[PDB]
DNA sequence: GCCTTGACCCTCCCCTAAGGGGAGGGTTTAGATTGTGTGCAGTCTGACGCGGCG
RNA sequence: GCAG
DNA sequence: CGCCGCGTCAGACTGCACACAATCTAAACCCTCCCCTTAGGGGAGGGTCAAGGC
């Protein structure tokens, strides 16, 4: 994971009941941006028609 | 070859590997399991085991 | 929403017509059940 | 369309009438061209065309000529959906027993022929013969013959008699029987013998025979001669994508039946030797039995997997059958799912729905508005427009969700607040944004929880989501009445921090014009939020007429309470915020607003509370640091002293003065004392550690520590967790429960070392596994409760009944566990409750006791109110609304049509995941009172009770009882009857380790057949110095006085029989063995001194209360009021007799002697008196003490479990389940009626029958009401659809089939199964219209 | 569970008398199980599979 | 608009009867030419139906007598 | 616009001569053999009911 | 295998 | 008539991902029926195209 700067404080309801309030600089800096690779297969078969 | 084929592909203990991070791999390999063929069943396994 | 085969398409074309009203029938799975009990040699019926 | 559902046996002509043709071949389809083969299991001619309006050979292809049967191949020209409806039939070459009527116990073919199942099975498996008729021979009907007996009795009796084997024989027997002659012969053989279980077997068979006579069922239809073939579109053979096929297992089972049937026809045409045809008949019997119910007889047939085949019975039975997987719950269109996330800006009635989910759930609505507004010429153009996501479909989408609610649902839907309707607010994310206050209802945290969205389509569903399920309607809990939309962790911490007071806070002591000036000061930085100030507060009281009147006064408040006052609605007192508001204070504030001002201001209030709590929790920056866990500095000293003490106990154990047992016990107790000393030192150091200055002088206050503010607010955690953060984390338990003798002396602020951490995990994994395996234990209880109560609806307004239960505050020993107000709030009174000064009616007879009336009851000292219950309600098929009482979730009387059974079952079963798996000291003042008062005065001037059901209550000076204990028989009481005491005044003394024989009257000791040596062993010990005797037990004496029991009598010094007062019968003490006699013959004993001394929970508890499970060692009760006497003892099971005063005396018992009997011979008993002791069985409570007694027992014994865990459930919810358990009755006297003696009928049936009998003057049946646990009462409904969808489908369906039952679809499961409106709620009006337009 | 002989009990959970009933069980790596046990009358019985 | 239905339940003293009356009214205004008896402030017909219930302009008796009246007036169109 | 009218024209089904090729069905096989074996699962506990059985 |  | 053995009946709810099962054996005759081979013919069933008169 990444070394995030946390403050422990209730903030305006936005970290109620285990929620996490992330800054925007965590998105600008591509900190938790992950690459995911999908394989999609198209199968040309022999049909009866 | 069918005996080993059904073991390596279809046994309960022959599992699709966790490959999220290195920790998932190396902890899926060091995994002990009471279940499997010749072991318990997760419904009939009691409180004491 | 689920099983009514004639009621789900009427509900669709009713929503598209702007008429939010249902014409519910019998769920198809109840008919499946009735046919699966009558195949057990048990005559289950619907009394009119 | 249809008013009921009728089930019955299927005639072979009835089966040939369902079918559209015989299936003669196992051919499923052709392998090259996959068209279905002729006469096969998939036949286009039998089961209809495989393409829509198209013949199989293609000669007829369009719907021009529809319904024509192609003469080239006889397939009809019609829709292909007829392959889901058209059955076929297999004509079996030999008959075959239906396994459901042969094997499902009790075997109906065995119960009918009066033939045991092993003989039937030996007959049909071609092992024995049976003589279907004897004629003029010595062979009766059912007499089975083995092979050789038949072989010889052939040539002894020729061919006169006829015997057969196989299912042909059983069918000949079932056809050859005359049912009415058999049942009348059974009745005359019933009226002859009084053997109880033989009479019960006869009544079972009688009811079976008359059920075969009433219904059209012939017995021989329990033997299949034609088999039905399920339509092929329900056992499909479908091509998978890879060119491979996927089939149902029924194709295998049908295929095997057909193969063995055709081979049987060939063996019959070849005239095979009879070994071969018998083997083929056994195999066809096996194959049909495997098709119908696989694996019931012997071994399952596995196909091609070594995995058993799924038969016809497995399709409709179990957690994966049709009934539960497909009929009682199903997958639903217009439904989505996503992760929930907070969104605390919302109002209470709205959720945040992502635009990308709302565009898909509302697609037909958007197509409709897109064409209506002319933006699309065609619904295909509209489909393309919403696929391109053009900018106008977002405006259309904002239009179509506008006032359209959605249902949000979180699983497990433990209670009805698990589905709630919110108005959507379109957001940009992919997570549903759930308003915080509702989370407590959903049990939702935002740690990965996902919720499912459903769309109400019609107008009725939109109005039910608006009017019944919207989250601004559900602010009260249906279980207890308490608010369920209530502030929590962050809100309550913000509101607690706001409404506290510091001592020298900035801006203290100034005087403020109002809450607005406080807010201006605080936002300017000129006053702290905790500055104690003087503020002018204007508050409004509700006048007696209903209008608001102002008042204005300078209150002593803080700045924060003044700021908070600005959001309080008007009709509320200022004292509601002028305190430090924890969780309970805010929940009470919301409840006060609800009861005073109603729902509409409470909703605005709750949202305002959430916003202001979130805001001021943010302002405080209340943070958890490591210095917040302050460890007391006296912890190390306390622990070193405890280690010194345990080392002292250890080196004392080396000195042998203590056993390892008491060594271990004392080490545990002197570590537990250390743990409590540490916890007290920690909490005292934590809770006031703020010592700050006022005008220079130091002064202590409540702490502003973050850990302590969070624990003290009720926001998160308790003192039990702060204990483990900062104190020590205490003694752990091993996996087997025995606690480890040395504790974890460390806490989480320090380190647990590796060994203490291992010991910690011992119990942590036990708690986690308990959590994992008890949710399946609680969900099954909930399911059983819903299925026993699903059909209870409030159907009336008032049944006019006068009975009801006497609600009292529950007092266990010396403390009230529940006051009267909590038990009668919201119920309806049944009689006029009047003041302790009599004849002044305080509360009239039929009033709902809302909070005003309970405040009036508490101003007075009324201690018991007789109040209307549902077990006592006269309404048959339902309950009246007055007997139920208040709607817990609205706060008014309950509307007619409410499904209170499902509410009661969910309210009981939802908390089920929070559950698991001597002398008398008066505590404070009051007048002593006793009940079951039979007292004498002992030698010393005390009182001693001559009774065993006497209990010692304490009346207070106001008239109410404040404690109650139960005294053993003959306890010596230091304080007499009706006297005042104070705290600690020990009244009743006894010793539990022995039981005395209380002297009846003052007199001298004599021996009534108490023979020296025959009934005693004479003993001599030196400690007191006196000789004494022991009465002999069973296995240690001679013949003689073991049979004739020893007694002691009262004789004065003159030689005269002295008597008991009032009665001049001889007064004796019949002493059993094992008694210590240390008095001599001729000693003077005053009445009251000892003559002889003889020595002596969780979720499964709730489950086996509602299942009415009989306890293992049941307390024996006294059946009839009489005098105890004894029969043949020393048998291993003794015999007891009770002798009434004016009734038929002899009443016997089989009391096993290995349990101590707890009454004596001479005294009387009454119905319900415990002869022996033990946990009482509810069936005995119901039979002996009444209906209300078992009601009170069950609600007390369930609330005992739920009150340990701090769970507040109402008692309406347990009384509803009890009423549904007390649903059957047993006829004892048949009366002038149609019910037989000793047969179990529905209770409302016998009640309406008695009503119509006594209406016409005739005599009615008398009954004994029965208690069935929730499973046996769920399976004994009058509906085979409810009982068959609950569980044990095979038993319910076979019994209903042979009885020919008829399900009139009255409850809620039968109307959910057939897709009808439920008869409760908004579908109650429709069902009443249905029963007012078809009965007339 | 290792192959071998395992001596166990049920701790008075039968016949309501609280009588501990013992049983040996021979478990092999492959083959038929062989149990010996005591009934509440103190009679040694044997089960096979 | 509508956030809480409690005022409309005091006119029709039930919640189930309220749902049925407002659904009958909402279907009158939705498929039917029958215009609202209150200003339609961009509300859907369920909410307009409720806003009419809340002012006593609609209940079961009112809808019943309107059904009778307009039914007589349009089946007595006997020409 | 409304019709007719003879002349064209298209597709589709079956036919040619002398068999080829295949699908899908029947039938007999004559030394003598004469009881299923998985190196199976068996491993779930508790409640309840019923039936042999002393 | 996992999530709540 | 009370007891022990045996059989039957249950055992939370939504979700993702993954993914089934894997061994297991006859040949040589004959028959009928269907479709195919060339290079187009023959005809039923059904549209189409310029022409003309009403
Ligand atoms: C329709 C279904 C989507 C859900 C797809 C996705 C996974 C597919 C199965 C697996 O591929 C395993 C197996 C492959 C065989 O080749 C054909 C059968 C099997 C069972 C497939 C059937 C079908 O194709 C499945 C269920
Ligand atoms: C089949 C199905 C479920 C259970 Sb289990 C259980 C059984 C023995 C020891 C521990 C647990 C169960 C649950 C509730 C009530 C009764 C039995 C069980 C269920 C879900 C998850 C894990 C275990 C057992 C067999
Ligand atoms: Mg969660
Ligand atoms: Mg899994
Ligand atoms: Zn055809
Ligand atoms: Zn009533």
């Amino acid at each position: 994971g990444q070394n995030m700067r946390v403050a422990f404080m209730p903030w305006n309801g936005y970290n109620f009941e285990d929620s996490i309030l992330v800054s925007e600089r965590v998105v600008q800096e591509d900190r938790f941006t992950t690459i995911h690779i999908q394989e999609l297969a198209c199968v040309s078969r022999d049909t009866k028609l | 070859s069918a005996a080993v084929k059904e073991f390596f592909g279809s046994s309960q203990l022959s599992q699709f590997m966790d490959q999220n991070n290195p920790l998932s791999e190396i902890t899926h390999k060091r995994r002990i399991s009471a279940l499997g063929p010749g072991g318990l069943t997760r419904e009939r396994a009691g409180f004491e085991v | 929403k689920s099983d009514d085969v004639n009621g789900r398409t009427k509900m669709y074309k009713n929503i598209v017509d702007g008429n939010h009203q249902m014409e519910p029938g019998m769920p198809e799975s109840f008919n499946v059940l009735l046919k699966e009990i009558r195949s057990l040699g048990i005559n289950i019926e619907l009394e009119d | 369309e249809f008013d009921a559902i009728k089930i019955a046996l299927a005639s072979p002509d009835m089966i040939r009438s369902w079918s559209f043709g015989e299936v003669k071949k196992p051919e499923t389809i052709n392998y090259r061209t996959f068209k279905p083969e002729r006469d096969g299991l998939f036949c286009a001619r039998i089961f209809g065309p495989v393409k829509d309006y198209e013949c199989l050979c293609g000669k007829y292809k369009r719907l021009k000529h529809r319904g024509v049967i192609c003469e080239k191949c006889g397939v009809e020209v019609t829709q292909t959906k007829v392959r889901r409806e058209r059955m076929g039939h297999i004509e079996l070459a030999s008959p075959t027993a239906h396994i459901w009527f042969l094997k499902s116990l009790p075997s109906r073919i065995g119960l009918l022929l009066d033939m045991p199942l092993r003989d039937i099975e030996r007959v049909l498996y071609f092992e024995s013969y049976v003589v279907i008729e004897g004629g003029m021979t010595n062979l009766e009907r059912q007499q089975i013959l083995t092979e050789e007996q038949y072989l010889d009795a052939l040539e002894e009796f020729g061919d006169e008699f006829d015997a057969k084997m196989g299912a042909e024989a059983i069918q000949a027997l079932l056809k050859s029987m005359d049912l009415e002659q058999e049942c009348e012969q059974l009745r005359e053989e019933l009226n002859e013998t009084n053997s109880e279980t033989k009479r019960k077997k006869l009544t079972k068979r009688i009811k079976l025979l008359e059920a075969f006579v009433q219904s059209g069922n012939k017995p021989e239809w329990m033997i299949l001669t034609v088999l039905p073939v399920l339509p092929p579109d329900l056992r499909p053979l479908v091509p998978l994508d890879g060119g491979r096929f996927a089939t149902s297992d029924l194709n295998d089972l049908y295929r095997r039946v057909i193969n063995r049937n055709n081979r049987l026809k060939r063996l019959l045409d070849l005239a095979a030797p009879d070994i071969i045809v018998r083997n083929e008949k056994r195999m066809l019997q096996e194959a049909v039995d495997a098709l119908l119910d696989n694996g019931r007889r012997g071994r399952a047939i596995t196909g091609s997997n070594k995995r058993p085949l799924k038969s016809l019975a497995d399709m409709i039975k179990g957690k994966q059958g049709r009934f539960r997987q497909n009929l009682l719950g199903k997958r639903v269109d217009y439904s989505g799912r996503s992760v929930i996330t907070v969104g605390p800006y919302l109002r209470l009635h709205q959720c945040g729905l992502p635009k990308k989910m709302a565009l898909e759930l509302f697609k037909p609505f958007i197509y409709g508005k897109l064409e209506l507004r002319g933006l699309a010429t065609t619904i295909k153009a509209a489909k393309k427009m919403v696929e391109r996501e053009e900018a106008v479909v977002w405006d259309i989408l904002d239009e179509v969700i506008r006032e359209h609610p959605v249902l949000l649902n979180r699983a497990p839907t433990l209670h009805r607040l698990g589905i709630q309707a919110f108005e959507p607010v379109l957001i940009e994310g992919k997570a549903i944004q759930l308003h915080p206050l509702v989370c407590a209802a959903y049990n939702a945290d935002f740690d990965g929880d996902q919720m499912a969205v459903h769309v109400p389509l019609t107008l009725e569903a939109q109005l039910e989501a608006r009017a019944l399920m919207m989250s601004t309607n559900n602010i009260l809990s249906p279980a207890n009445g308490e608010p369920i939309i209530v502030p929590s962790q962050d809100v309550v911490l913000g509101l607690y921090y706001m409404t506290r007071d510091c001592v020298n806070a900035k801006g203290e002591g100034m005087v403020l014009t109002g809450p607005k000036e406080a807010e201006r000061l605080y936002r300017s930085g000129l006053a702290s939020l905790h500055a104690r100030v003087k503020v002018r507060i204007t508050e409004y009281e509700k006048d007696a007429n209903g209008e608001l009147v102002a008042k204005t006064s300078l209150k002593d408040t803080t700045v924060g309470r003044a700021i908070l006052w600005m959001i309080v609605p008007k009709g509320l007192p200022y004292s509601i915020v002028n305190q430090a508001l924890g969780k309970k204070a805010i929940s009470k504030m919301l409840n006060t607003c609800y009861r005073i001002l109603g729902l509409k201001p409470t909703v605005i209030f709750a949202d305002q509370i959430m916003y202001t709590g979130f805001a001021y929790a943010a302002r405080s920056g209340a943070s958890v640091g490591i210095d917040d866990m302050v460890i007391p500095e006296k912890k190390h000293e306390i622990i070193s002293e405890a280690e010194a003490e345990v080392a002292e106990i250890q080196e004392q154990f080396q000195s042998g003065l203590v056993t390892a047992g008491e060594r271990y016990n004392k080490v545990i107790d002197i570590w537990a004392a250390a743990n409590d000393r540490v916890s007290k030192a920690m909490m005292d150091n934590l809770q006031t550690e703020t010592v700050i200055n006022r005008d220079g002088q130091e002064e202590k206050q409540v702490s502003f520590n973050s850990i302590y503010m969070m624990a003290d607010s009720g926001a998160r955690g308790s003192a039990a967790q702060i204990r483990q953060l900062a104190g020590m984390r205490g003694l752990m338990a091993k996996p087997d429960g025995s606690i480890i003798e040395t504790p974890i002396t460390a806490n989480f602020r320090e380190g647990l070392n590796v060994l203490q951490y291992f010991i910690s995990t011992h119990g942590a994994r036990k708690g986690l596994a308990d959590t994992a395996l008890k949710t399946a234990n609680s969900g099954y209880l909930t399911r059983r409760l819903v299925d026993v109560a699903q059909d209870l609806v409030v159907t009336e307004d008032d049944c006019g009944t006068h009975e009801g239960i006497m609600m009292t505050p529950v007092i266990e020993g010396g403390d009230v566990k529940e006051p009267l107000r909590d038990r009668v709030l919201g119920r309806v009174t049944a009689e006029d409750v009047l003041k302790p000064g009599t004849a002044d009616i305080l509360v009239p007879r039929n009033t709902l006791l809302h909070e005003q009336w309970c405040d009036l009851l508490e101003e007075n000292s009324v201690d018991a109110v007789k109040v209307r219950s549902v077990v006592s309600c006269d309404t048959d098929f339902g309950v009246c609304a007055h007997c139920y009482g208040r709607d817990l979730a609205r706060g008014h009387i309950i509307n007619k049509g409410e499904a209170i059974g499902v509410i009661a079952a969910q309210s009981i079963g939802e908390p089920g995941t929070q559950l698991t798996m001597s002398s008398i000291q008066v505590k404070n003042k009051g007048s002593i009172k006793l009940s079951n008062v039979k007292s004498v005065v002992n030698s010393s001037g005390k009182l001693v009770i001559t009774s065993r059901n006497t209990e010692l209550k304490l009346i207070d000076e106001f008239g109410r009882t404040k404690e109650s204990y139960k005294v053993p028989y003959g306890a010596v009481l230091a304080k007499g009857d009706g006297e005042q005491v104070a705290g600690g005044e020990t009244v009743a003394n006894w010793d539990p380790h022995t039981m005395p024989v209380i002297t009846e009257v003052s007199g001298f000791v004599r021996f009534t057949d108490m023979i020296d040596g025959q009934t005693i062993t004479r003993q001599t010990d030196e400690l007191t110095g006196l000789s004494s005797l022991v009465v002999l037990d069973s296995a240690e004496r001679t013949a003689g006085g073991k049979d004739l029991r020893p007694a002691l009598k009262i004789v004065d010094a003159q030689g005269n029989d002295v008597l008991i007062p009032g009665t001049d019968m001889p007064a004796q003490y019949f002493l059993p063995g094992k008694a210590i006699v240390q008095l001599e013959d001729g000693v003077q004993i005053s009445s009251g001194d000892t003559l002889a001394r003889i020595p002596q929970g969780g979720l499964p508890r709730v489950a086996d209360l509602f299942e009415a499970r009989r306890p293992k060692e049941p307390a024996i009760l006294a059946e009839i009021s009489g005098i105890v006497s004894f029969g043949k003892e020393t048998k291993g099971k003794r015999r007891l007799v009770i002798t009434p005063v004016d009734g038929s005396d002899p009443y016997e018992e089989m009391i096993p002697k290995w349990r101590q009997l707890n009454v004596f011979e001479g005294e009387r008993v009454e119905r319900g008196d415990v002869i022996s002791d033990g946990p009482e069985a509810p069936h005995d409570i119901l039979r002996l003490r009444g209906v209300h007694a078992v009601t009170r027992y069950i609600v007390n014994e369930v609330q005992d479990v739920y009150r340990l865990q701090g769970v507040k459930i109402n008692d309406k919810h347990i009384e509803v389940i009890v009423r549904q358990m007390l649903r059957k009755a047993t006829i004892v006297n048949a009366g002038s009626s149609d019910f037989l003696e000793g047969e179990q009928v529905e209770y409302s049936r016998v009640k309406i029958a008695n009503r119509e009998l006594e209406a016409n003057g005739k005599v009615g049946a008398t009954y004994s009401r029965d208690l069935l646990g929730i499973t046996k009462a769920s399976l004994a409904t009058e509906s085979f659809i409810s009982a068959a969808s609950f569980q044990e489908t095979t038993r319910v369906l076979t019994e209903a089939a042979v009885a020919g039952k008829r399900d009139e679809l009255r409850g809620l499961k039968e109307n959910v199964i057939v897709g009808r409106l439920i008869p409760a709620g908004t579908g109650y009006a429709y069902h009443q219209d249905r029963m007012r337009r078809r009965a007339a | 569970r290792s192959p071998g002989v395992f001596f166990d009990s049920d701790k008075g959970k039968t016949h309501s008398s609280g009588k501990v009933l013992y049983n040996a069980r021979i478990i092999p790596y492959r083959g038929s199980w062989l149990d010996f046990e005591f009934d509440p009358k103190d009679n040694l019985f044997v089960r096979i599979d | 608009a509508r956030v809480t239905v409690q005022d409309a339940v005091e006119k029709i003293g039930n919640r189930f009867d309220l749902v049925l009356v407002a659904a009958r009214r909402a279907r009158q205004m939705q498929v039917g030419g029958k215009d609202p008896l209150v200003p339609e402030e961009n509300d859907k017909t369920t909410v307009i139906a409720l806003r009419e219930i809340e002012e006593g302009l609609i209940n079961n008796q009112i809808l019943d007598v309107r059904e009778r009246q307009e039914q007589q007036e349009q089946e007595a169109a006997e020409l």
